[PDB]
């Protein structure tokens, strides 16, 4: 399966938070780094099943603005419509 | 009928017909044919198709929203392998965009 993990603590960007999801999920070099990428890149591209451990989640929201919760967002989308998805706050 | 993937082509069908060419089939589609998104073997279970058809949410607003519009997408100029990183997207009145840089940015074409 695939293991995704977010260490919230060391995001200070929204960026950030797309570069690390950009290399825990083995997304293509021409991810977006935006919402409609990454939703594209879980229903066409990822592996499943996928355990995401998003780790710190609230430090994550600090520097993101609204980013983090968007991104938890989609990914639950994701989970909603039948992706194999296990999400980790922690 | 030939394969139709590239942006006018798709555009012109979708602006013209309405409706998608049929080189094209939605994610599930697809997975019901036993496409699975991380072997990239879309073109083994699906020869000459492309995915295309599905929803597409508009999350982050760049593409004009109105109410009871919604919004598809479709990949272009795929032949097989991974996915790249072109798409058209069509609304529900048929205002035709495109991306090719992974949605980062949008170019209007109808």
């Amino acid at each position: 399966m695939k293991k995704a993990v977010i260490n919230g603590e060391q995001i200070r960007s929204i960026s950030d938070l797309h570069q690390t999801l950009k290399k825990e999920l083995a997304l293509p070099e021409y991810y977006g780094e935006n919402l409609a990428a990454l939703w594209d890149c879980l229903t066409g591209w990822v592996e499943y099943p996928l355990v995401l451990e998003w780790r710190q989640f609230e430090q994550s929201k600090q520097l993101t603005e609204n980013g983090a919760e968007s991104v938890l967002q989609v990914f639950r989308e994701a989970k909603a419509e039948g992706c194999d998805i296990t999400i980790i706050l922690s | 009928a030939q394969v139709i993937n590239t942006f006018d082509g798709v555009a012109d069908y979708l602006q013209t017909y309405h409706k998608l060419p049929d080189n094209y089939i939605t994610a599930s589609e697809a997975q019901a044919l036993g496409w699975v998104a991380s072997k990239g073997n879309l073109a083994d279970v699906a020869p000459g198709k492309s995915i295309g058809g599905d929803i597409f949410s508009n999350r982050e607003g760049k593409l004009p929203g109105k109410s009871g519009r919604t919004w598809r997408e479709a990949d272009i100029n795929y032949t097989s392998g991974f996915r790249n990183s072109d798409r058209i997207l069509y609304s529900s009145d048929w205002l035709i965009y495109k991306t090719t840089d992974h949605y980062q940015t949008f170019t209007k074409i109808r």
